[PDB]
Formats: structure tokens, sequence, C-alpha cells
RNA sequence: CCAGAUCUUAAAGAUCAAAAGGAGCAGGUAUCAAGCACACCUAUAACGGUAGCUCAUAACGCCUUGCUCAACCACACCCC
């Protein structure tokens, strides 16, 4: 988790003049500190797209907008560990999520020196979707279950008689 | 000059479907069948085996395949030739430059 | 024969493109100019208002 | 004009759920013994396929839970 | 794509073409939705190693059934 500073002087007013100047009160108004949340996504949204991109002027390339989205689903993140019960912040969130990947999936298929670097560095993590979406449900996965232990023991059963092929084999051939 | 594989495949074109095998990439080719009803054409699908030597292949990357003119088992009778568009990183073989979607990532009018 | 004027071809094709190219590019700074001076006009307002 | 569709299947519906209060007990009886039934159907098709791959007990560890005759 | 048999002739041909294959097409039923080892590598042909493979573009089942006809496929008392 980061930590844009309380005392971090919010976006708007960084870039005018003398700002270090004035005295603590209004460097105070000015600050995070006193600050919406609105302003904290600001600079967080700044800060991120200026350590991961390369051009933060373009607002319309797919990099762009991954990192942008980013921003906002942290935020409904937190939002939601807050409120468990709240249902449309749910829904944002899963929805929002989707279109993320769906642009990741996107990249990948474009350019993807760009999708391996955003990968690495919003520490995303790219799914290949399955085929078949199914349900599993209680029979198909305790069956399952079953026919996987089942493999294991016969090919490990397997291995067994041939150590014992090979060991007898052997010692037979010696003498 | 024998060599010879009896399939009827002996060139393809298709996309990387999974790479989960050793040396072996799945590969999902698709063509153009005419549905007697409707005189219109659909898409069917096909997935071959190939034998890739050194595991060169991404998910998602359209390849050309060679029949093999011994198969390598039952369901492997073809062998990767090239590489025609490598996923997401892709030089336009009209131009020769870099390009991802419809931009040139390196324009072809700047040599210099 | 024809795989040699196939490839002449494809090459007069590539020099026409060449030349497309370099026009647009032309254009494209004229562009940058007009999006530059824009650009320049609001920041000017913007930090004005702010300060 | 309508109602006349929408009025039969009311009926219909009534005469079922009245029904399914007198045969209630009846109905519990026959649920539980086609669970029954579906629990060792499928044991059957899970020792099948232990057998069938040469193994002649299930392999370590196998309880083979009770799925459909779970507790209400 | 052809091993083999046969005919002719030195050979080459030729006729019938088993096994193996697959561009495509191919009965009903999805209230049959999962199959449960069904893949690959290594290399020497084994030891060993990866953990795969099929499937809603219908796998795996169940039912019905000779056929697309110069013909073809199958059977030959029953237990394929
Ligand atoms: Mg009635
Ligand atoms: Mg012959
Ligand atoms: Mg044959
Ligand atoms: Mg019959
Ligand atoms: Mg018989
Ligand atoms: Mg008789």
């Amino acid at each position: 988790q980061d930590d844009p500073p309380p005392s971090m002087l919010l976006l708007d007013y960084q870039n005018v003049p003398g700002i270090h100047k004035v005295d603590d009160v209004v460097k105070r108004l000015l600050s995070l500190e006193m600050a919406n949340q609105k302003e904290k996504l600001k600079i967080k949204k700044m800060q991120l797209m200026n350590k991961v991109l390369e051009n933060p002027e373009d607002t319309s390339s797919l990099e762009a907008r991954i990192v942008a989205l980013t921003v906002k689903i942290r935020n409904y993140e937190e939002h939601m560990q807050k409120h468990r019960k709240d249902k449309a912040h749910k829904r944002f969130l899963l929805m929002s999520i989707d279109q993320r990947k769906k642009m990741l999936k996107n990249l990948r298929e474009t350019n993807y020196a760009v999708f391996e670097k955003i990968c690495k560095e919003l520490g995303i993590e790219y799914t290949f979707p399955p085929p078949y979406h199914r349900k599993a449900h209680r029979r198909w996965v305790t069956k399952k279950a079953l026919c996987t232990q089942v493999f294991r023991e016969v090919q490990k059963l397997k291995k067994q008689k041939r150590a014992l092929r090979a060991a007898a084999v052997a010692a037979h051939k010696q003498g | 000059s024998i060599a010879r594989s009896s399939v009827h495949a002996k060139w393809v074109v298709g996309k990387v479907i999974g790479t989960a095998m050793q040396k072996t990439a799945k590969v999902r080719v698709t063509r153009l069948v005419l549905d007697p009803y409707l005189l219109k054409y659909f898409n069917k699908r096909k997935t071959y085996f190939a034998h890739d030597a050194l595991q060169q292949c991404t998910v998602g990357d359209i390849v050309l395949l060679k029949a093999l003119p011994v198969p390598r088992t039952k369901h492997v009778k073809h062998e990767l030739a090239e590489i025609i568009f490598k996923v997401g990183q892709v030089i336009d073989p009209v131009t020769g430059k870099p390009c991802a979607g419809t931009t040139y990532l390196e324009s072809p009018i700047s040599p210099e | 024969e024809l795989m040699a004027w196939n490839q002449a071809e494809n090459q007069r094709l590539h020099e026409l493109r060449l030349a497309r190219l370099r026009q647009e590019a032309l254009e494209q700074e004229r562009r940058q100019a007009e999006e530059a001076v824009l650009q320049a006009r609001e920041a000017q307002a913007w930090a004005q208002l702010k300060e | 004009k309508n109602i006349l569709k929408i009025r039969r299947r009311k009926m219909n519906h009534h005469k079922y759920r009245k029904l399914v209060k007198r045969t209630r007990f009846l109905r519990r009886k026959v649920r539980e013994g086609r669970l029954r039934q579906k629990q060792v159907k499928f044991e059957r098709d899970l020792k099948r396929i232990w057998q069938k791959a040469g193994l002649k007990e299930a392999p370590a560890g196998w309880q083979t839970p009770k799925i459909y005759l779970k507790n209400q």
C-alpha cells in the first residue's frame, strides 16, 4: 500500500509559482490534509502514471487507460473493505476488473513488450480464460478427486512393479 | 525422391491454442466450409499437434505447419515450420516494420 | 516470370506509400503546431486562475 | 378474454398444491428413497472406476463422502 | 497412401487392394455434460521426465439402423 503524504499540496496547486513562500496556514489548506478523497485519487493517479508509463501525456493509449482503471479499482477495493454489504460497489468492482482484463488481453495481442512491463509494474497477473466454463458441483468435484487419486496410485504401482522387475532380472543376470 | 505424408494437410496455418506439453504446440486451424442449405461460408475448426523443437511458441501466435513425413506419434503429424505472427509483436511483412495493431511502432519513412 | 513481376509491383506500391506517409507526416506536424498553441493558451488560463 | 388461460393455470396450480399437502409424507418417503438410490449409484460409479483401473481396494484414505444424503 | 495376393513378362507394368490414415460430408437424443489416463518428451528403444489429452463447433453415453446403388459394407448356427 502506498502513502500520498498528508502535506502533499494538491495536484492543481503544485505548479503555481512561489507556493512554498506562503505561510504555514494556507499551505495547510491546500494540503491533502484538508483534502477530499477525490484529491488523493488525483494525486495517486498522476504518480502511478508517471512511475509506470512512457508518455504520460497520452490519455488515449491502452496502457494509460489500464493505469487509470487500476487506480479506480484499488479505490473500490478500499471502499468494499469498509462496507461489506454494499452490492452496488461490488458490481462496480467486478465489472471494472473485467474491463481492465479485456484491455490487458487487448494489449497482449498488439504490443507485447509494453503489456509485459505493465503487468510487472501494477502487479496485475494475466490469466488466460479457461475453455469450458462449467460449475464444479459436488458430484463432479468428488468424482474427479477420486479419479486423480486412482491415477496416482496406479502409476505408483507400475513403478514398484518395474523396481521389482529390475532387481529380479539384475540379481539373476549377475549370478 | 520419396519423402511424403499421406495427410491432406500438407501445409496449414493456424493459431497457437496451448503450449502445455513438452516441445509440442496445440494449434487451432480453421477453414471455410459451405453450409449447403444456406449456401454460406462458416469457419470449421480443427486442432493439430505440432512439433516445436526449440519451444518457440507463445499462446496466440499465428503459425504455419508443414506435414511431417513420418508421424512422431498418433496425434503429431506436423512440424512447426515458421512463426508468421508472433503474439503482440508483429513485424509488418509489407514494410518490414514493427507495429502494434494498425499503428506503426517505428515509421518506415524515417530510416535514419 | 510472374513472381518477379509481382515483386516489382510490390516495390512500386512501396514507393507510392512512402510518398503518402511523408506527406502525412508533414500535415501531422502542422496539427502539432495548432494543438501546442491551444494547450499553451489553456495552460496560461489555468495558471492564472489557480494563482 | 386472456384470463380464461390464466384461470386454467390458476386452477391447476391450486389443485396441485392441495395435493402436495395431502400426499406430503408419501412424497417425503419417495424423495428420500431416490436420494439413497442416487448415493448408491454414485458409489458404484466410483468403485467401478478404481476397479477397471486394476486396483483392488479403493486408494488409500478414500471415504467416498455422502453428498446427496446431506443432512437437510 | 499403399503391404500383400494374382496375372503377365527378365525387369517394368497391370488387376483386386488388407493395415494405416483424413480437406470435407454423415440417423435420432443434451432429461446422455462431463470422460477418467483418454497425452507429450527423452532418447535409447529402455531407464527416466514433464502433466497433460477429449469435450456445448456436442466429448462420453443411450436409442434406431445396411447403404450415398455400373456399386459398396457386413455376416456365414450361437458365445463381436
Ligand atoms: Mg385443469
Ligand atoms: Mg504394390
Ligand atoms: Mg486400402
Ligand atoms: Mg437391423
Ligand atoms: Mg457373427
Ligand atoms: Mg439357419
